[PDB]
């Protein structure tokens, strides 16, 4: 069976937020290209009531070692309208070596109020 | 030959019968493979007959725990032979339902493509 599928994308990031890889699905989900996102911090398209919700989530994510989190707020598209995203989260390693862990996020457009 | 890390991983996204919705291009330097041909097909296709079964087992313990470390196991490479991976699977839920909505995969690759 055919179903809807949801418009959601990949992307990594530092700890602080930069993203540092964005899947290009992302023009679907939320209209820029991947280019336009990379070595930006995901806080600057950030609803501002929800920033320190998600600056706060980084944190919890590395306290998780490796455990998701899952965070929804509100993303700027390309086109200035405010969609709700569901961010899920989680750090990863690999585990032969000691780099410093990076956070894999999956970002979907979700329904909220 | 020797290759730093960042180039020795491949980001994939599953849908949950574990049909690919996502590879990273990083793929291709390390078994061939380009994305676009990967969408759409089972994981199944690109395990080695020797594995297949124990990737059933941790598909299962992936769905049940929501996370799972692959053993080590074979993927195959795009023209013949394989290489020796381990992948860290995570299924992505909707905490509003608790129903799985993907599965994401890091992949690390353990050697060159071997015959
Ligand atoms: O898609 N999956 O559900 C998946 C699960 C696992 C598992 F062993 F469950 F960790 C490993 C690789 C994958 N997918 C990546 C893959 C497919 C074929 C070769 O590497």
């Amino acid at each position: 069976l055919n179903v809807c599928q949801p418009t959601r994308f990949i992307s990594r990031h530092n700890i602080e937020g930069i993203f540092t890889f964005v899947d290009h699905r992302c023009v679907a989900t939320v209209g820029y290209q991947p280019q336009e996102l990379l070595g930006k911090n995901i806080v600057e398209f950030c609803h501002p009531e929800d920033q320190q919700l998600l600056r706060d989530s980084f944190q919890q994510v590395v306290k998780l070692k490796g455990q998701v989190l899952s965070v929804m707020f509100r993303f700027r598209s390309k086109n200035q309208e405010w969609l709700w995203m569901r961010t899920s989260s989680f750090t990863f390693q690999n585990p032969y070596s000691d780099e410093i862990e990076y956070i894999i996020c999956t970002n979907t457009n979700v329904k909220n109020s | 030959e020797f290759k730093g890390l960042d180039s020795k991983t491949f980001l994939s996204e599953h849908s949950m019968d574990m049909k690919f919705t996502y590879c990273d291009d990083r793929i291709t330097e390390l078994i061939g493979y380009h994305p676009e041909e990967l969408l759409g097909r089972s994981a199944y296709e690109f395990y080695h007959a020797l594995d297949s079964e124990n990737m059933t087992k941790s598909h299962q313990n992936l769905c049940t725990k929501g996370q799972v470390v692959s053993g080590q196991y074979r993927m195959l490479a795009k023209h013949g032979g394989y290489v020796w991976l381990e992948t860290q699977g995570t299924v992505i839920y909707n905490p509003r339902n608790l129903q799985p909505q993907c599965i994401m995969c890091v992949n690390y690759v353990l050697s060159e493509i071997e015959k």
